[PDB]
């Protein structure tokens, strides 16, 4: 599994950083990191893919990178809407999914 | 613009076995860009990875939950769906289905739960 | 002369545009030769473009065209009626073929798809009582996927199979994304027998079938030839052909 | 010269599910010309069919009773079987199998109940 | 489902006509009219077959038509042996199977 | 790890499926299997499918 922060904090207006920590095996060797943002009663939300990429329809204040093995889901503009959990998901030598914790998100 | 729908018991009784299906509409099940995934997230926990159904392939399972899990297809009715033996206290979580993509449309290999059904909360107990 | 003549008082058969596989299976581009009186030759244009209209290919048609070389005339005779098909749905086609914008087909093929929620196995068989060898060309779809298999045909694995007293064919679809050509990433495979006098041909499907619904008698078997030209028909007459004019000599060579 | 021959539970109760099967003897179960149809016929009613076996296409089943049924087959045995989930006391009727003929003999296409078993009855109850 | 009478009855040796009527998709349509003949406690025999024509073994005293959307079965010289229930079955422009209410056939 | 398995390439004019076949064969160069090679050719402009 992948190490998330339990949780994260900010007020509205601000830039937050969810950080996601692997290994060389999950992380650092691919660039196939994913982060989905789940609202409570709600199935995730496919927010970032590929690492950068964003999905049609997602908004680009969500926006990502990576460096060794971290990964770091960024959200400009924290908006009352955005509290959510947030969760890193990325390819591995093993060729199944992993998974990470999960950040808890809270607009203050 | 595919639909994915989970229908199931909300209960199980410990040591049973827990059957849930996933109906897929507005899109195949079938494809090559594809695997079908069952995710849970037993209540107060992030999200664990169940396993895949391979249509073209074979099926692949998280290795703790391998033992006790048969993923399958009905072709007929458009469905995929979950088994889990000898089910247990630990096994209560909300099982949902996804559509995962592990080659893109850019001619390249790629890797994200794109669809998800709005998922079907299964209790465990005795 | 610089002109293409008749050949021995008899006119060639000028396909235009079209070619022989766009002639036989009834391109609705080619209406203008569904009904095709005897020919002295075969002017056939180098590189036609009303061929297969729904993209595909024809097995041993280099073949088929030799063999159309010593044939001259020859009868168009329905064999399978496309009404016998009940239980079927015959109304297929594809905007690759369209008429006038409408989706359309190869004349003289059936596109056998789902009537309902069904494809019985689509069953038929013809004896050859014509008077003569006939040719007969028949095909098998080719879908761009399995959510198109199942949309033109209930059965996914399917077949499709043919046979005589010495033809003994069975194929099966081959379901593969492929490049777009005329618009469809579908292919449709095509062949053809001749079926000898007296002999009985049998057809049997599950599924991606296109059935003749007419077979070719052939009525001459005459020394004959396809020449390769963009010329037209001159109204002339000759002994001696080129692609260039019709000679006219009494010489021992010519160049 | 077929014979057809049903057999099964003559009870089964209220909510489980029915499961009926017929010998085929005296002749096969695959064939190109042939579908093998389930019947039945309720006391007081008439002829209601319930579904069709193509051995070498897709089944498909009397759209009502249609979520509810399942048609197959056993050719170890030459058998085929029907199945009937969350039987009510409305499924209280005669089961029958048959020989369905589509196509004929003739080279033509054709459309008719050619061999019966004799049926068996099945009660529905509380 | 195709319409029926629900009984029909003569005399001995009279002849008697029982109908069949449908749509244009099932019985107009197609020439697929088939009749059987189901007494009590057996199951159904087939009589006739693509709307005019008799199994071999079937009595040449049942013969059959259609006009329009109408079907009819009819029985000759008929015999106290001829009580039963008649029924109709048609294809149709969904391809499954459709068959009639039935037809009780009382011999007076 | 899948074993029903086949080869599918194409192109405008290529169209062909293989599936491999499993034998016991004697060994060439020490082993019994066999490996099958095929060719095309790409015509400008066209585009070359593997799967
Ligand atoms: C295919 O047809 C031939 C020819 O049948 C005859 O000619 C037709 C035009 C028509 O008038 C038919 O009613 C005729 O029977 C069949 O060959 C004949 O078979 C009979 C019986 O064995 C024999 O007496 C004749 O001499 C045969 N005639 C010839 C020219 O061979 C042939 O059997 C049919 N094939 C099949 C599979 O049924
Ligand atoms: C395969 O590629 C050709 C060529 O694409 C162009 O040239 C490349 C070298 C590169 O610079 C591309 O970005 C160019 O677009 C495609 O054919 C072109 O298609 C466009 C759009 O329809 C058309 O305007 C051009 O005239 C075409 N050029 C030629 C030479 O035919 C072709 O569509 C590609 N095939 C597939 C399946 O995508
Ligand atoms: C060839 O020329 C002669 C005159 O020399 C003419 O009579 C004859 O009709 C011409 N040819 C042919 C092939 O008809």
């Amino acid at each position: 599994a992948l190490t998330q922060p339990a949780s994260v904090s900010g007020s509205p207006g601000q830039s937050i950083t969810i950080s996601c920590t692997g290994t060389s095996s999950d992380i650092g060797g691919y660039n196939y990191v994913s982060w989905y943002q789940n609202h409570p009663g709600k199935a995730p939300k496919l927010i970032i893919y590929d690492v950068s990429h964003r999905p049609s329809g997602v908004s680009n204040r969500f926006s990502g990178s990576k460096s060794g093995n971290t990964a770091s889901l960024s959200i400009s503009g924290l908006q009352a809407e955005d509290e959510a959990d947030y969760y890193c998901c990325s390819f591995t030598d093993n060729n199944i999914p992993a998974f990470g914790g999960g950040t808890k998100l809270t607009v203050l | 613009q595919v639909q994915l729908q989970e229908s199931g018991p909300g209960l199980v009784k410990t040591s049973e076995t827990l059957s849930l299906t996933c109906a897929v509409s507005g899109g195949s099940i079938s494809g090559s860009r594809y695997y079908w995934a069952w995710i849970r997230q037993p209540p107060g926990k992030g999200l664990e990875w169940i396993g895949n159904l391979y249509y073209s392939g074979t099926n692949f399972y998280n290795p703790s939950l391998e033992g006790r899990v048969t993923i399958s297809v009905d072709t007929s009715k458009n469905q995929v769906s979950l088994k889990l033996s000898s089910v247990t206290a630990a096994d209560t979580a909300v099982y949902f289905c996804a559509r995962h993509v592990y080659y893109s449309d850019t001619n390249s290999y790629t890797y994200f739960f794109d669809y998800w059904g709005q998922g079907t909360l299964v209790t465990v107990s005795s | 002369n610089g002109k293409l003549c008749k050949l021995n008082g008899i006119p060639p058969l000028e396909l235009g545009d079209c070619s022989i596989a766009g002639w036989l299976l009834g391109n609705p581009e080619c209406d203008r030769l569904l009904s095709v009186p005897e020919w002295s030759y075969i002017m056939e244009k180098e590189n036609p473009r009303d061929g297969l209209c729904y993209p595909g290919s024809f097995n041993d048609y280099e073949e088929l065209k030799h063999l159309l070389s010593s044939v001259k005339h020859f009868e168009k005779v329905k064999i399978l009626p496309k009404d016998r098909w009940t239980q079927h749905t015959t109304t297929g086609g594809s905007r690759a073929c369209a008429v006038s914008g409408n989706p359309s087909f190869f004349r003289n093929m059936v596109w056998l798809t789902k009537k309902g929620s069904n494809y019985p196995v689509a069953k038929g068989s013809y004896n050859n009582t014509s008077g003569e060898q006939m040719l007969i060309i028949w095909g098998v779809h080719h879908p761009n996927d399995e959510t198109e298999q199942r949309t033109l045909y209930q059965n996914v694995g399917t077949y499709v199979s043919v046979g005589t007293s010495t033809l003994n064919k069975r194929s099966t679809p081959d379901i593969a994304t492929r490049p777009k050509v005329n618009g469809q990433g579908g292919r449709m495979e095509f062949s053809w027998t001749l079926l000898d006098m007296w002999d009985t041909i049998n057809f049997e499907s599950t599924g991606n079938l296109i059935a003749p619904e007419y077979g070719f008698k052939i009525s001459k078997r005459g020394s004959s030839g396809i020449m390769k030209t963009e010329g037209t028909l001159e109204n002339c007459e000759t002994k001696c052909q080129t692609p260039l004019g019709a000679i006219n000599t009494t010489l021992p060579f010519h160049n």
